[PDB]
RNA sequence: UCUGAGAGUUUGAUCCUGGCUCAGGAUUAACGCUGGCGGCAUGCCUAAUACAUGCAAGUCGAUCGAAAGUAGUAAUACUUUAGAGGCGAACGGGUGAGUAACACGUAUCCAAUCUACCUUAUAAUGGGGGAUAACUAGUUGAAAGACUAGCUAAUACCGCAUAAGAACUUUGGUUCGAAUCAAAGUUGAAAGGACCUGCAAGGGUUCGUUAUUUGAUGAGGGUGCGCCAUAUCAGCUAGUUGGUGGGGUAACGGCCUACCAAGGCAAUGACGUGUAGCUAUGCUGAGAAGUAGAAUAGCCACAAUGGGACUGAGACACGGCCCAUACUCCUACGGGAGGCAGCAGUAGGGAAUUUUUCACAAUGAGCGAAAGCUUGAUGGAGCAAUGCCGCGUGAACGAUGAAGGUCUUUAAGAUUGUAAAGUUCUUUUAUUUGGGAAGAAUGACUUUAGCAGGUAAUGGCUAGAGUUUGACUGUACCAUUUUGAAUAAGUGACGACUAACUAUGUGCCAGCAGUCGCGGUAAUACAUAGGUCGCAAGCGUUAUCCGGAUUUAUUGGGCGUAAAGCAAGCGCAGGCGGAUUGAAAAGUCUGGUGUUAAAGGCAGCUGCUUAACAGUUGUAUGCAUUGGAAAC
């Protein structure tokens, strides 16, 4: 029948707490960005989220469509 | 395998392992018969070199047979 | 149910195929199933299976037998066929007094010397009475080797269509048989039983009770096996009544006697 | 079993049935009663047959032809 | 029937048989009437297009000892190839094994060929053969299973009986080869094929 | 070379309109009588009704800690998995209830899409930290287990730094709604394992990690045309319609949201209702076409019913997760366990469609470097006259017709019938004795020699020999292999429709039948007897669609009296239209190109003793682009 399915039902849950860390803190900068637009929080929304895009978490799309809306309000000024 | 029941029948056909057999493929590259094996083999040897070009290595089970046709020798061309 | 009864065929046709411990039989009177039991507990046991693994309703039913007959010797009777049908003229007089035997079988006498009916339309009607004798005209109780003497007859020239003297055969035969008041034919058997004679008592009064020639015993110089005779009408549930007073340690075997005439307290039982 | 019941006709000398039996009912039509286009085929699970007709034995259910 | 065993009805009803003539040898009455009783001035109900042409059918049929079915998956074949299909018909019949071996005098009848050849007393293109359901090729030959060559029957009528003209055979070593297509006109037989073929609307 | 069969029936008779049946093939087929044999093919059409039990996808120790064993004081060589971690479980396998709609089929576009793993090259494989399972301990219990503290390891996890190229924004090259190419800002990489040469030195070799670059693969997305019936379904619709901003999808978009604005579709049939898996195709027809969409193959659909979501490149997942609902099972009543429309199998229904089977030998898949492991996919076996096909129940001599039936009913004679009695020959099959192959030279393993960027070597590739893998099978086949015709016939009809006739019984009765209709004292039409014919290991019986059938007529019909011209008229839309010239060519005609899968129809060829069959060689309408022709 099966033997090793409840391996990964138990392998995801951690996996999946890790994942909902990133994107947290992921929002987290967003929110720093999106309260005050400058060069320094953008840099550290780039520093904090492509190491997010680099695995499989957030396709790369989503990130890249993230920064350019980004830096259309950066040079909204 | 196909045909008929005591009298087997696989044809040497283009395909990426992805699905079951007899269904979708690309080239039909020839055919083999095991009923009666005498070093002889329905081989285009033209378009197996478009296939092997594209990815999707034959079946692990042809590759003594090409070698006795002499596919192996221009195909290793491209690693050389 | 006849559903009911169509399943339980079906189950028990297998049931029969995996533990033979009882017979079943199936005999044209009406449509009855005649199973061997050992005492009431086979039958519960039987029923249970049925209902608790096929899922099936069924309530047992009574022992339904029937008796032969014979009638009366008359002396006249009148058949009358009048009708304006089939295209043509239909007709028949029919005059026969109707005599049953006990030596022989059926026979038919022809008692008309001057040829007022013709030879052809005789053989006919005969069969009908054969084809009558099956069903009375009170139940439809076998009437078995008796005799017609067709005494007078009468037809059309041209008319008197055949059919209608067979058709006209059994109306007449049911009228003056409702006059006749036919007496029953009981089937009586003999009962062989095997008795340790300490428990003859209880046996022997149940057979009194039955209907039954009893006054003394036949031995077998060490063991008595009576035989007794017996009515088939009362003796299923005189089976189960020998068992219980015997403590089962008796048994017996049915064998067919012969057919031997009924009393009053038989006959005025016929009718409802 | 299911919703319509329906009149057939039976075939055969004689006759086996004479009340609440089952039995196969087959297509067909006879042009002496009105609406009546079914026949009860004899060799069925309850009904026996015309025990004799050699002639004609795939109809009338009997067996082969006495040796 | 595939076999009858009992070819002299058929001969009787039909006016024909299978050889020249052997099937009135006198014992007793020699009649050309149709066989049983049914009366020696009828001769039958209906005489149409038909009757003819089944009558011709069966002729033709029962002449070669073959069933209907195969004969219908017969014309079915020839439908393949065109041509004179009228005279095809008779030459592919006649390609079956039976009828070559008697046209090369080694047997009487097709019955008594089929007999030998089921049993396993031919050989053909060193494959045992035992069926004469097979379609001769030209430029083929038939052995005989030297170890089988003493039957006395095939002894006997090797010399005693008539070589067709479109087969040729060494009959002192008992071998024979196919050399052309039949004909009509070079074996006896006054059948109108017209009628076996229109008769058959299964095509 | 190829493309079309009729007949019967309403009337005293005849003609005509019109209807019905028979003469034809066939299946997911059944029933009754039977009954040798092989190959091939096929086997829930109904209840997407429940389902007992076992089996249905696992793998990696040459990834890691922990734990046992064989022998060895210790190190160790090997087999294992409870666990962590990695890959794969999203495939394969079935089932057709919903879905009448870009779902399917078809040609296409993604200036709107990801594509791990396979192919190509390349920047490279730097350095630390903290982790937790198993285990140890304590409660609970029948196990079940769960709960609570302690310790550990990595290719698990999270940081530190370096980047060709990428991503992101400014400047300049640049395009038939967007994209090329330069300089700059910004920013993100990981992880090792096995082996060899070395004393250590380092280096190399194999797997593999990460950023790439390549194609291919697979999936998604919208449109053209085609694709059931119904008018006894007239209006349907409100995220419905559109602009702006944001969010979000893998991307594009009322996909969602805030404001604003009010149409869209329809009589050319929306919308509602009924029915239905679509397609290649099976069958019939010469064809236009009709019918059903069983195997088989592609697509979508669902997985007890309905909602969701995590996981991962790929799911909202046939046998992952949560919940609700219905159902069901166990329990020491504390609480748990479950979904055969996977394979057989059971219940029920129905008239009815298989055994609770042997192995991965061939193929594929998953992992692994491999020895290899799982494979209810698969290859087989078996049942099932379910179909197709070959194949038998012998063959040759042998009467004025053996006996006898039957008939002639009147005998004289015929018939059964060369069939038999009898003679000869022979054993497919049968029974016995033996030999007994192919399906597999496929994959590895080991010894040889060579090749390659290369070295001191080891590893990858090719050539050679040996080891072996066969469930099937004591198969097939054959053999002074024994015996002997021996072991092997049915089923329908016999008035005409359409082939073959007589007697006896039966008296509008029993009874027949697809049609005409027979039977009221002689039935060729009932029952039966003899004989005969039509098929055949099958024969007939009913139901389905087709042909017959121009009986829905484009092919290929009509509207005076047989059904049918509206009661007449005005007319919207539609359909159809005077002559000449021009232009393009909207169709059409006509080329090239790419697309109409495989299997299947059709033609040739080939091996199955041979046909049945299978394989192969071609062929097949339609679509779009492109150039000609301008008669319509």
């Amino acid at each position: 029948n099966i033997k090793s399915n409840e391996k990964r039902l138990r392998q995801n849950i951690k996996r999946n707490l890790n994942n909902k860390g990133q994107k947290t803190k992921l929002k987290t900068n967003v929110k720093n960005f999106h309260k005050e637009i400058n060069l320094d929080n953008l840099g550290n929304v780039y520093s904090q989220a492509d190491r997010l895009a680099r695995k499989g978490i957030i396709s790369t799309n989503r990130a890249r469509r993230l920064k350019s809306r980004n830096v259309a309000v950066l040079n909204k000024t | 395998r196909m045909g008929r029941v005591h009298y087997p029948t696989y044809r040497i056909v283009a395909v990426d392992s992805r699905v079951k057999r007899d269904g979708k493929y690309i080239a039909l590259i020839g055919h083999l018969n095991p009923a009666l094996k005498e070093n002889k083999c329905k081989i285009d040897e033209a378009v197996a070199l478009e296939w092997l070009n594209k990815g999707a290595k034959p079946t692990d089970t042809v590759r003594s047979l090409f070698s006795q046709t002499g596919l192996w020798k221009k195909f290793v061309e491209s690693k050389k | 149910t006849k559903a009911d009864q169509e399943k339980m065929s079906i189950a028990l046709s297998k049931l029969a195929e995996e533990d033979p411990t009882f017979k079943t039989f199936t005999d044209p009177e009406t449509g009855q199933t005649i199973i061997a039991g050992m005492g009431e507990l086979h039958l519960d046991i039987l029923v249970d299976r049925m209902r608790r693994e096929f899922k099936v309703e069924v309530n047992v039913g009574a022992p339904q037998v029937s008796f032969r007959e014979t009638f009366n010797k008359e002396s006249e009777v009148e058949g009358k066929y009048i009708k304006q049908s089939g295209g043509r003229g239909q007709y028949g007089h029919v005059k026969i007094r109707f005599e049953p035997n006990k030596d022989k079988g059926f026979e038919f006498v022809d008692k008309i010397v001057g040829g007022r009916i013709p030879r052809e339309y005789i053989k006919p009607v005969q069969a009908g009475l054969e084809n009558a004798m099956a069903s009375g005209p009170l139940a439809g109780y076998p009437m078995i080797d008796i005799k017609a003497t067709l005494f007078d007859g009468s037809f059309h020239e041209v008319d008197s269509s055949e059919m209608a003297f067979k058709i006209a055969a059994s109306l007449a035969l049911k009228e003056a048989g409702k006059v006749c008041s036919p007496v029953l034919l009981e089937p009586i058997m003999a009962i062989e039983v095997t008795v340790p004679e300490q428990y003859f008592g209880d046996t022997m009064g149940d057979i009194s009770s039955r209907r039954g020639l009893i006054e003394g015993t036949e031995q077998r110089d060490n063991v008595q096996v009576i035989k007794a005779k017996v009515p088939l009408k009362e003796m299923f549930g005189y089976a189960t009544d020998l068992r219980s007073f015997s403590q089962g340690r008796g048994n017996y075997v049915m064998q067919f006697s012969h057919y031997a005439e009924t009393p009053k307290s038989v006959v005025n039982e016929i009718i409802a | 079993t299911n919703g319509f019941e329906v009149l057939t006709y039976i075939p055969g000398e004689g006759h086996n049935l004479q009340e609440h039996s089952v039995t196969l009912l087959r297509g067909g039509r006879v042009k002496d009663l009105p609406g009546v286009r079914y026949h009860i085929v004899r060799g069925t699970l309850d009904t026996v047959g015309v025990e004799k007709r050699r002639q004609q034995r795939s109809a009338y259910g009997a067996k082969k032809p006495k040796a | 029937m595939k076999y009858t065993g009992s070819i002299f009805k058929r001969s009787r009803r039909l006016g024909f048989s299978l050889l020249e003539n052997n099937k009135e040898f006198s014992k007793g009455k020699k009649r050309k009437t149709i066989p049983g009783q049914h009366g020696n001035r009828f001769r039958s109900s209906t005489m149409s297009g038909y009757a003819q042409q089944l009558q011709e059918k069966q002729r033709m049929q029962y002449m070669y000892g073959i069933t209907d079915k195969q004969f219908r998956r017969l014309f079915r074949l020839v439908l393949k190839q065109r041509g004179n299909l009228a005279v095809n018909l008779f030459r592919v019949l006649e390609s079956r094994l039976d009828n070559i071996v008697y046209r090369m005098g080694f047997a009487p009848t097709r019955r008594s060929a089929r007999q030998l050849v089921n049993h396993g007393h031919v050989l053909l293109n060193d494959r045992t053969v035992d069926t004469p359901s097979i379609i001769l090729n030209p430029g083929d030959k038939v052995r005989l299973k030297a170890k089988t060559i003493k039957i006395p029957i095939v002894k006997a009528a090797s010399e005693s009986g008539v070589v067709s003209p479109f087969v040729e055979t060494n009959n002192k070593t008992f071998e024979g080869t196919y050399v052309r297509f039949p004909e009509r006109s070079e074996l006896p037989a006054g059948i109108n094929e017209s009628y076996v073929v229109e008769w058959y609307k299964r095509l």
